[PDB]
RNA sequence: AAAGAGGAGAGGUA
């Protein structure tokens, strides 16, 4: 749920990326942090 | 209120991950609830304004401090 | 079988409603009541085995309709429903009633998008 | 107190 830092990804964001990403939120603090990620992403990608 | 729906989702994802069952953990739930709701109908009126399901996970959660 | 599960209904004002086990169940006893009849009275032994064997045929259409011989056509030329249609196929007891039901408390509608909503969340009417 | 019973055709929408 915590003790890892995410990486600065300095990239092109595509869908593979963004898979990616929800996997590794997913794998490293769980399924309750996922929802609000997933939820600010998209957030920002309407705007 | 001061008590938001975010709160209830993670205290239910701690119980459920300090635990080897699923179904056991949603069984006792079940069964705390109701006994949490036979005790109000039959004495005094108790803060009735949240429902015996969230209670029994806000009791749950705290005995596990 | 009982009478509440062959309904014989009220409605057309003066006429009544169409069940397809009573017809069959009619014929069995008008063949059995006739077969008797003659029986009683020492027919020739050449016309009881004609009631005998439309006795046979009427039994068996109230079984299984068409499984061996001619089928029962009712009123237009369509085959009348026995016992064995009815637990038989996708439209029988088992795969209609008895694997699937209709449930109270239940609703069905339209849906558009609901956008600034939480993913634990819904909007309804 | 009461209130719809089934069946058969034809045409549509995800
Ligand atoms: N015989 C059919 C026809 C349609 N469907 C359902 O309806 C959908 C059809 O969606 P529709 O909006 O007609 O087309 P799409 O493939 O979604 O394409 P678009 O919306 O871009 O036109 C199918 O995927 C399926 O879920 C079905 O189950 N059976």
């Amino acid at each position: 749920e915590a003790k890892s830092a995410p990486i600065f990804r300095n990239r092109v964001i595509d869908k593979k990326q963004l898979k990616k990403l929800i996997g590794w939120t997913f794998a490293h603090y769980g399924t309750a942090k996922t929802a609000v990620v997933a939820d600010d992403l998209k957030a920002l990608g309407f705007r | 209120f001061d008590l938001d729906s975010q709160d209830l989702l993670f205290k239910a994802e701690s119980l459920i991950v300090n635990s080897t069952n699923r179904y056991h953990v949603t069984l006792q739930i079940a069964r705390r609830a109701k006994q949490a709701r036979y005790e109000e109908m039959e004495n005094l009126s108790e803060e009735t304004g949240i429902k015996p399901v969230l209670r029994a996970i806000l009791e749950m959660s705290d005995e596990l401090n | 079988i009982p009478p509440d599960l062959r309904p014989m209904v009220q409605l057309d004002g003066g006429r009544f409603a169409t069940s397809d086990l009573n017809d069959l169940y009619r014929r069995v006893i008008n063949r059995n009541n006739r077969l008797a009849r003659l029986q009683e009275i020492l027919a020739p032994e050449i016309i009881v085995r004609n009631e005998k064997r439309m006795l046979q045929e009427a039994v068996d259409a109230l079984i299984d309709n068409g499984r061996r011989g001619r089928t029962v056509v009712g009123a237009n030329n369509r085959p009348l429903k026995s016992l064995s249609d009815i637990i038989e196929g996708k439209q029988g007891r088992f795969r209609q009633n008895l694997l699937g039901k209709r449930v109270d408390y239940s609703g069905r509608s339209v849906i558009v998008v609901g956008p600034n909503l939480k993913i634990h969340q819904c909007g309804l009417p």
